[PDB]
């Protein structure tokens, strides 16, 4: 999630995607610690046996049929982390996130509360305001006449700058906000 | 006058005061689900005396306190029936409500 | 080797089950490039507005506009009387009113004969 | 009843007599002193009516269409008040003269003794909201909303005016006692047929039956905010009172007549529940949601026993309080970020709490929640609707369901999920949006405490 | 948008959109609040028989049961008082049938 | 202090009902209905001081 | 009513069989026993089908809470794949989480038997549908088989769990409500059968195979 | 009661919580045996189911299959 | 209460302690900043498993877009630090 | 009490047996009776002769409107309003008094039901005897006028029911 | 079970019908039958209040049970007696009606039987 996608996948990101996605389902299927890892090493030995193979059309005539295997193979109910996109958890912890800009609408009696915190929020405020042309700037000089390519950001180069676009990537609010 | 309709009615009715002070000093601080919880508690231990008055003489009652609106012909209130089933529920309810909201006292310490 | 999976409607084909993403040319390399380059702008355009200190409001989406003008708006400018559609309208607009009109008089027609005759056990029946 | 009358009527030149800094101030007091003087009204009698004087009567149908009325002008006043903040002194006093202009003339419509002058203020209401609707409006379809609103209320109302002459020069007398005391029977003949069409449809366009309500969304969603709790809260129910009114006489051709309408009124109930399913637009839904209601409500009146009036009546009040305060609701949100798009906003229970119990509270009474007077509405016009025949419960049981869906998802849309990101403007509800929620909402289940005042003249 | 990569950066989390992309005409119904059209592991059209299969047969066990009853070895069960025809709605001036039961 | 809990929402709600089902709900006809007690064989009354006679003689099978 | 309830009650027990979620586990076994209890209803003794709700809220909030306490114990992870040797670790919860699934079994003389056991020698004595019958044997066979799923897949083995272990149970709050949910369950249907005056008529005559067929199907 | 992680090995336990546990297992199954021991014929019944093979013609009182 | 608040030092243990249970990587010659590829001559399905180990361990998942750039282990514990947002 | 006449809503003389222990060990019941009544039936009852002395140091009355019998709808001519007003609201207080003799009956009904417990289908024939009777009289005046009804409906269908069951006497007659 | 496989997949006439029984006079076979009795009045039965399935011929335990109970009422194990006179009661209407159901069946398979014989023997 947190780096910039290619354009496309390349033979071996996609053999390494299956070789993963394998080997947990067969985790999943074999629930028991010693079962798997005999048959971890067993699907090891099998994806590793055509390791040398110079011949990419037969290399992805394979690919397709382990693919085909997968697909008939696979367990209707893997093990998803809890906090994974398919977890029991997974977005349980959004509506405790409030995004910065609220303290803003504070009333001053609240903000009479926490004089410290907001001190070092208005010195962040004040960094951000100062940083932001620099950053514009810096974005315009890199970028190619046609546009960017990537979704792949620079990052700062002289004395004090700061990395451009960072404020939102920075102020997140947490992971377990509340 | 036979407290069998005066408890029944009162078990129900002592569980809705914690909702009515849920604008109060008390549901701003850390002790309102003790509150909670001893009130059900509270109320399953007075609801256990009509299970036992029907236990000994089989006595059920209607109580139709409030009249609400009459139709025509059809007279609509707010009544009660505190036959069996109802006197034979209501504490296992309460009993089951009172174990549970104790372990939530545990169990969403961190909400 | 192993029983096939068919596609449907409600269950669409896995991307690694694409037979088209097996058999790649260059021609949909450059293709993916191009997408991958549009995409990027508007990441580009969307984050510059997103980070802007001095930006209060929301960030408007021609995209979200074009999709409610689309679903609202540019309707009926883009509809003509064809056989397809005069049946369809005459169909959903008409037979489902003829079926329950149908239906409810010949309910109300049977009700109103056995009343006739003296024989529904209307007793107890005060309230209408 | 003059002593209502005429303090609106005094309400006009305090208006236009006040400070420029002080007009809201002395038109809400003054307009909730008047809702509390109307309040008398409700000492209804048991067999015939409150008959004032000659012109004026009040009946139980009538008193707590009234009382609405005058309650609901302090709220849209409230409600109108942050939107015209730039707007110049003349102008906002012309916009107060305009709601003032318009609760007079229902107040009068709602207690007139003959048919014509009821058809008179029921169509002397039509300027003002016209004028409201294509004046302060904010988009540009509001000139074509205006249109639309404007003719399909004509074309259903100048047969109607002629009919009304043609009983004239028939029985003699226009008068509503006369007319219930002296009823005849209508024979089964061509002439009595379009007599029968001619004193119905106005008000079927009014309530509007499906297929003449295509002025509906266009209108409510147009107009500015007090314009459609005003469209929405009463000026519906007109078509309701006067079909109510005028069912005396079209006994028995009726029974062979209601036919179409009420497999009209079922499927469009029907159809418009589900076309709330699929709306981006906020305000829409409300406005189909308003249609489906009123098409129960049409069912109610046209089934014509003593319970679906009960229902018909109930379900009147109930829907325009429930109708106003969801338009608030939204307009709340548009003033928020000045888009009526539903995606655009989401996860506002996280920003705004209050505001979301106050969004929960009016999606449960929309969708009928007991013991709300909506539900006691419902029920009865459902049962009503069983003894007229039992496949009926099919067709109501599935609107029963399609409402509560789309019900929740309006909650489900706006309210839950995450916040939208680049969203950065929510300020915190203000003291006047909060008291128009509460002014809106607490008469609800306060009436229902005491469900007899809103049940009409067949309780 | 159920199927849209869930491990990528969108704009709208939550809907799994980006800013600027083209909507969906049908966006509304496929929220992933709705209409879900991910793959399933197992083929549609063999999901249908199998449900349809279940409950076709399900249904046709029930009626052949209910035409071949169950029940125990035993005579009706039998009451005192001309199977208690007082107690069964009354109408006590009638004298009906006498029922009688003996002793074995 | 101590027990304070159990006097403003047990007693006082219990208090109230009771008042009001005494003088106001019992004031009508028909309000609290209760199913009459059973009555068995060599039982006595209250009111009348009639007896129930006993059983038609077991036949004992013992 | 009894075919629904035959149909329903074999239907979520096949289904609680295959789960790997403990909650969907027990949220199928409840689904089961309330299938159960319309088909109570259906042979007409709504009473048993009364005393049968009253005996299950015991067990079932009971399960229910002890599947909570592993849950919270073991950072929120729910699927039974993840769980390992908890007949040590969590000594409470382990005995609760036994008295539970027996009484739901219908053990003798626990609070699950004197409704069930009723129950089911009602159901085979009584003029009914034969399929129904047959499918209230086969749910009260699987609902032993999945009662022996969460016991095998969470309590006994070896731990599966990531190596940061957190499991502390000794917490006042929820040792209390466990005991007393406890204590119902083990007592509540004896004091509660023998308290309650007969509104049936017993089965006093019944074959010596057909009075054991719960137990049978329980122990297959 | 303070019980630290481990990190890979058996966590604490306190004497209490074997103690309530092994107290109720105990008290469960001295349950189950008392009343077993006084309650048998609830589970084994408690009327002889007759066979009615072994019931004479004359007891069900059937024609000796002439008249 | 809930899980201690988890700090850098202690991720660095855990990491290290999951690679010098790895048979193929001798404990010894590992450092903090040792390159899977060059130093321990790893080829991409040991570093595959080598972030399922890592997974299994902190009880979460890497999507493997970002699983393939992690490379040494202080890039391991950077990713779970930014993570689990652990600054002490 | 006596705040309703006990012939409009009677009840059976309340047979209830006597006490009859037949055990060594305490009633909970009683002790618990005895607390109930000694803790809050006695205040009760103080707050209430309280109540009862201030009310009556402060009597007043008042009275049941009376209404007289005015001509009803079949003396009136076809055009006189006023007449046809007196017979309408007087109808309009009949149909009033006619729906409340209705529910007198469902609460006997409802009353006995409760009453009588697992032999209500026997011990309550009279009640449902006497509701059959007034709602088949009811039904036979009131029903099917549907809403906007009057008391010229009402004879028009009286008159209806009586032609009717005229034609069926004179043809019965000369069967 | 074993009569139900004798019926579904035995000859049908031979089984007896549950819903229709008994087919022949009560005092068919027999040279003179007694009335069964009832010890419990009528009204004795309705001031119990037992129920209207309750009210059999082994009403007068269950009154006596009732009785019982309500005596003993803290001390629910009191009534042990009366329960098991109540259940024998039952014991004994039920191998009553097992009686009747076998009395049903032999009668139906020698009327059978004995009308076939007859009718071979007349048919040659
Ligand atoms: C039954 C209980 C009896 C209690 C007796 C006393 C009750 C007095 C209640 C007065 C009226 C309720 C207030 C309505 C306006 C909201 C006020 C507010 O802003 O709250 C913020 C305030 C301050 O909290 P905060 O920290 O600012 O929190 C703000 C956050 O947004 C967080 O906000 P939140 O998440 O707390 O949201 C508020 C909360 C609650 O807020 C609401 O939803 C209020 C509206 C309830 C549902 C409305 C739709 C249904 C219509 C029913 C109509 C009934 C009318 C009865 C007469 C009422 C006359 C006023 O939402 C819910 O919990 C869900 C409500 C689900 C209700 C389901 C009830 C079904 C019917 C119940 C039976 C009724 C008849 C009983 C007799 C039956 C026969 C025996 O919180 C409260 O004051 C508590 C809210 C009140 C909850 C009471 C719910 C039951 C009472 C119903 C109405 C009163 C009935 C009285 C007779 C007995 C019934
Ligand atoms: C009697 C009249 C009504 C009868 C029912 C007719 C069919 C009604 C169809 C309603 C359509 C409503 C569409 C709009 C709702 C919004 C869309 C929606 O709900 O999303 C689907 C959402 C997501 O699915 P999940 O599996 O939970 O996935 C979550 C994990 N990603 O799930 C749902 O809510 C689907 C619910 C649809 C139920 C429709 C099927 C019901 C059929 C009932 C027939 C059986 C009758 C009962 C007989 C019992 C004997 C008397
Ligand atoms: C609070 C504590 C106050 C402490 C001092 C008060 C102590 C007792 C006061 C007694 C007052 C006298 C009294 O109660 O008389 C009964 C008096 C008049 O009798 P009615 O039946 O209403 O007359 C018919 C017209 N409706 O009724 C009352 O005012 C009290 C009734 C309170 C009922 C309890 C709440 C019921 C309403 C809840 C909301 C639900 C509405 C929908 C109900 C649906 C029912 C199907
Ligand atoms: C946005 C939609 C609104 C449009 C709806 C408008 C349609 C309203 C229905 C038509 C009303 C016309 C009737 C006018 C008043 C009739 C009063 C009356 O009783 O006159 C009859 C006569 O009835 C008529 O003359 C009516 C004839 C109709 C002429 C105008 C036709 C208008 C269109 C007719 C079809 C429309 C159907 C309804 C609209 C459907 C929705 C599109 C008796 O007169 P006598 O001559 O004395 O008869 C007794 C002695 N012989
Ligand atoms: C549990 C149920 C589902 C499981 C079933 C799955 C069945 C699939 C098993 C068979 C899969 C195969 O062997 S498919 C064999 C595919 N053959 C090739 O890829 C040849 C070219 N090799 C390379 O490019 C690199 O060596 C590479 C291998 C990418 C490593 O890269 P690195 O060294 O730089 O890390």
């Amino acid at each position: 999630a947190f780096s910039a996608p290619a354009a496309y996948l390349t033979h071996q990101q996609k053999v390494l995607r299956l070789y993963k996605r394998a080997l947990r389902h067969l985790e999943s299927w074999c629930v028991h610690r010693d079962k798997y890892r005999y048959f971890a090493c067993l699907m090891r030995a099998r994806f590793d046996e055509h390791k040398n193979e110079k011949d990419m059309v037969k290399a992805t005539q394979l690919l397709r049929q382990a693919e085909e295997e997968f697909w008939y193979g696979q367990h209707p109910q893997p093990y998803i982390f809890p906090e994974s996109p398919g977890g029991t958890s997974y977005e349980r912890y959004e509506c405790y996130k409030v995004p910065e800009w609220c303290l803003d609408d504070w009333h001053p009696s609240e903000k009479a509360m926490y004089p410290d915190y907001f001190a070092k929020r208005e010195q962040w405020k004040r960094l951000r305001r100062e940083s932001w042309e620099r950053e514009v700037k810096q974005l315009q000089e890199e970028t190619p006449p046609g546009g960017p390519r990537t979704e792949a950001l620079p990052p700062a180069r002289k004395e004090g700058d700061l990395p451009p676009l960072w404020w939102h990537i920075v102020t997140r609010p947490r992971e377990r906000p509340m | 006058m036979n407290p069998f309709a005066s408890l029944t009615l009162t078990t129900l009715t002592i569980l809705t005061i914690p909702i009515m002070m849920s604008n109060s000093n008390i549901y701003k601080t850390n002790l309102y689900p003790n509150y909670v919880k001893t009130t059900v508690s509270y109320a399953f231990t007075l609801s256990l005396v009509p299970l036992l008055m029907f236990m000994h003489t089989g006595q059920e009652m209607i109580i139709s306190n409030w009249h609400w609106m009459t139709l025509q012909t059809v007279e609509l209130s707010l009544s009660f029936k505190m036959d069996y089933f109802s006197v034979m529920f209501i504490p296992v309810a309460l009993f089951v409500t009172w174990s549970i909201m104790e372990f939530s006292m545990w169990y969403m310490h961190s909400d | 080797s192993f029983p096939k999976y068919k596609p449907s409607r409600l269950a669409t084909l896995p991307a690694t089950l694409d037979p088209a993403e097996y058999d790649i040319s260059p021609e949909t390399r450059k293709a993916q490039a191009e997408r991958l380059a549009i995409r990027s702008r508007l990441k580009r355009e969307y984050l510059l507005q997103y980070n802007d200190p001095n930006r209060l409001g929301v960030i408007e989406d021609p995209a979200l506009i074009r999709w409610t003008y689309a679903r609202s708006a540019n309707i009926y400018p883009n509809f003509r009387p064809t056989p397809k559609t005069s049946l369809l309208g005459a169909l959903f607009g008409i037979g489902p009113l003829f079926f329950w009109y149908y239906v409810f008089k010949t309910d109300r027609d049977k009700k109103e004969k056995l009343i006739q005759e003296g024989k529904l056990d209307q007793t107890f029946n005060i309230s209408y | 009843m003059l002593k209502i009358i005429i303090p609106t009527t005094m309400l006009l030149p305090m208006t236009w007599m006040s400070k420029h800094n002080m007009i809201w101030i002395n038109a809400t007091v003054h307009s909730l002193l008047i809702s509390l003087i109307s309040l008398s009204l409700l000492n209804q009698l048991g067999e015939n009516s409150l008959n004032f004087s000659l012109t004026f009567f009040s009946d139980s149908l009538s008193a707590p269409l009234l009382v609405l009325t005058t309650w609901l002008l302090p709220l849209m006043l409230m409600a109108s008040q942050s939107h015209l903040s730039k707007e110049t002194t003349t102008r906002k006093k012309l916009y107060i003269t305009m709601l003032i202009l318009l609760q007079l003339f229902l107040i009068m419509t709602f207690t007139a003794t003959e048919l014509i002058l009821f058809y008179i203020l029921f169509e002397a209401t039509l300027v003002p909201t016209l004028i409201i609707i294509t004046r302060w409006g904010n988009q540009t379809e509001r000139l074509n909303a205006g249109l639309y609103f404007l003719f399909y209320t004509l074309a259903g109302s100048l047969p109607l005016l002629v009919a009304l002459v043609y009983i004239q020069n028939t029985t003699g007398s226009l008068n509503f006692l006369i007319i219930h005391y002296w009823s005849h029977p209508l024979s089964n003949s061509w002439s009595n047929i379009f007599m029968w069409l001619a004193c119905i449809m106005a008000f079927m366009v009014k309530m509007p039956l499906y297929g003449l309500h295509l002025w509906l969304p266009k209108a409510h969603v147009e107009a500015p905010i007090a314009g459609s709790m005003v469209l929405a809260a009463v000026l519906l129910k007109l078509g309701g009172y006067g079909m109510m009114r005028i069912t005396t006489i079209l006994n028995p051709l009726t029974n062979y007549m209601a036919y179409p309408f009420l497999m009209l009124s079922m499927w469009g109930m029907i159809m418009t529940s589900s076309i709330c399913l699929r709306q981006t637009d906020l305000k829409s839904l409300i406005a189909y949601s308003s249609v489906s209601h009123m098409a129960l409500v049409i069912v109610a009146i046209m089934i014509q026993t003593p319970w679906s009036f009960m229902g018909a009546t109930a379900l009147m009040i109930a829907h325009g309080l429930t109708s106003s305060m969801l338009f608030c609701l939204a307009n709340t949100n548009y003033e928020r970020v000045h888009s009526r798009t539903m995606i655009l906003a989401r996860g506002l229970q996280t920003l705004l709490p209050l505001m979301a119990t106050w969004w929960l509270v009016a999606s449960l009474t929309n969708l009928a929640l007991p013991p709300s007077i909506n539900l006691i509405g419902e029920l009865f016009i459902i049962t009503a609707s069983f003894s007229w025949s039992n496949i009926t419960i099919i067709l109501m049981g599935m609107n029963m369901m399609i409402t509560a869906l789309y019900s929740l998802y309006m909650l489900i849309t706006t309210q839950r999920g995450k916040y939208t990101h680049h969203i950065n403007n929510i300020k915190p509800s203000f003291t006047r949006e909060n008291a128009l929620m509460a002014l809106h909402i607490l008469p609800l289940l306060l009436l229902t405490l005491n469900p007899k005042m809103i049940l009409g003249p067949l309780y | 948008q159920q199927e849209r990569d869930p491990w990528y950066d969108w704009d709208h989390p939550d809907l799994r959109l980006n800013w600027g992309e083209p909507i969906h005409w049908d966006l509304d119904m496929y929220i992933r609040n709705r209409v879900d059209t991910s793959p399933t592991p197992v083929s549609w059209n063999t999901m249908c028989k199998h449900l349809f299969g279940f409950v076709a047969f399900m249904l046709f066990m029930f009626w052949v049961g209910e035409i071949y009853p169950s029940y125990q070895p035993v005579g009706p069960k039998q009451y005192p008082y001309n199977d208690l025809y007082l107690e069964r709605g009354g109408d006590p001036t009638k004298e009906p049938e006498p029922v009688v039961h003996y002793e074995i | 202090r101590h027990s304070i809990f159990a006097v403003t929402h047990v007693l006082i709600p219990v208090w109230i009902i009771h008042y009001y089902l005494k003088y106001h709900v019992t004031a009508k006809p028909y309000t609290v209905v209760e199913r009459k007690p059973r009555i068995f064989p060599g039982d006595t009354i209250l009111e009348t001081g009639e007896v129930i006679p006993l059983m038609k003689e077991f036949p004992d099978q013992h | 009513t009894l075919c629904l309830g035959a149909i329903t009650t074999l239907f979520t027990a096949l289904c609680a069989i295959t789960q790997n979620d403990i909650k969907k586990i027990v949220a199928f076994s409840t689904s089961s026993q309330l299938g159960l209890m319309m088909v109570t209803i259906g042979i007409n003794q709504p009473h048993l089908a009364f005393l049968h709700i009253c005996m299950h809220a015991f067990f079932k909030a009971m399960l229910f809470m002890c599947s909570g306490s592993i849950i919270h114990s073991l950072n929120d992870e729910q699927d039974i794949r993840k769980m390992g040797g908890l007949y040590k670790a969590m000594p409470f919860t382990t005995t609760a989480l036994i008295i539970g699934s027996l009484a739901l079994t219908g053990m003798p003389y626990l609070t699950g038997f004197y409704s069930k056991d009723l129950i089911i020698e009602a159901v085979n004595m009584s003029y009914t549908n034969a399929w129904a019958l047959l499918m209230t044997l086969i749910a009260t066979s699987l609902t032993a088989a999945y009662s022996t799923r969460i016991i095998f897949f969470a309590f006994l083995g070896k731990p599966r769990f990531p190596p940061l272990v957190l499991i502390n149970e000794n917490n006042p709050l929820l040792i209390n409500s466990i005991k007393r949910l406890l204590i119902g369950s083990i007592f509540a249907g004896f004091i509660i059968s023998n308290n309650i005056p007969p509104m049936t008529v017993p089965n006093t005559t019944m074959p010596l195979y057909m009075k054991m067929t719960a137990l049978i199907v329980t122990i297959m | 009661v303070h019980i630290e992680p481990r990190y890979r090995q058996f966590p604490q336990l306190t004497r209490s919580q074997l103690i309530q546990a092994e107290f109720f297992s105990a008290t469960m199954w001295f349950w189950i045996l008392w009343r077993f021991w006084h309650d048998s014929d609830a589970v084994l019944g408690h009327f002889p189911y007759p066979d009615p093979s072994q019931w004479t013609d004359e007891e069900l009182g059937i024609l000796p299959d002439d008249e | 209460s809930d899980a201690p608040p988890l700090t850098l030092e202690a991720i660095k243990d855990r990491v290290l302690y999951v690679l010098k249970l790895y048979d193929k990587i001798d404990p010894e010659k590992l450092s903090v900043n040792s390159h899977f590829m060059k130093d321990l001559g790893l080829d991409s399905l040991d570093q595959v498993e080598i972030i399922m180990a890592m997974e299994d361990e902190f009880g979460f998942e890497i999507p493997d877009i970002d699983a393939e750039k992690l490379m040494c282990p202080q890039e391991i514990v950077d990713y779970i630090a930014d993570k689990k947002d652990v600054y002490e | 009490p006596d705040s309703w006449d006990k012939d409009v809503y009677p009840e059976p003389p309340r047979r209830t047996p006597a006490p009859a222990p037949q055990t060594s060990l305490p009633n909970p019941v009683t002790y618990l009776t005895k607390i109930f009544d000694l803790l809050v039936d006695r205040p009760v009852t103080l707050a209430r002769e309280f109540i009862e002395q201030q009310h009556a140091k402060n009597r007043y009355y008042y009275y049941h409107r009376e209404f007289r019998r005015v001509p009803d709808i079949t003396e009136c001519e076809e055009k006189d309003i006023l007449c046809m007003f007196e017979a309408e609201m007087q109808w309009r207080r009949d149909y009033k008094v006619d729906q409340e003799i209705v529910n007198i009956i469902q609460e006997r009904l409802k009353a006995c039901q409760q009453r009588e417990g697992e032999s209500y289908r026997q011990n309550c024939a009279k009640e449902l005897e006497q509701f059959t009777q007034v709602s088949k009289a009811f039904q036979d005046r009131y029903s099917d006028l549907g809403a906007h009804y009057s008391a010229r409906k009402c004879l028009a269908k009286q008159k209806q029911r009586m032609l009717a069951e005229r034609k069926a006497a004179k043809e019965a007659a000369a069967a | 079970g074993a009569h139900l496989a004798r019926r579904y997949l035995g000859d049908a006439s031979k089984e007896p019908d549950p819903l229709r029984m008994p087919t022949f006079p009560p005092d068919y076979g027999f040279p003179e039958r007694k009335e069964r009795e009832m010890v419990a009045t009528q009204q004795e039965m309705n001031d119990a209040q037992l129920m209207l399935q309750q009210r059999d011929y082994c009403a007068h335990y269950l009154i006596q049970l009732l009785k019982c109970k309500r005596d003993s009422f803290p001390n629910f194990l009191a009534c042990k007696h009366e329960q098991h006179d109540w259940d024998y009661c039952e014991h004994l209407d039920y191998v009553k009606r097992m009686k009747e159901f076998e009395r049903e069946r032999r009668l139906l398979q020698r009327k059978k039987r004995r009308e076939q014989r007859e009718a071979e023997m007349a048919r040659g």
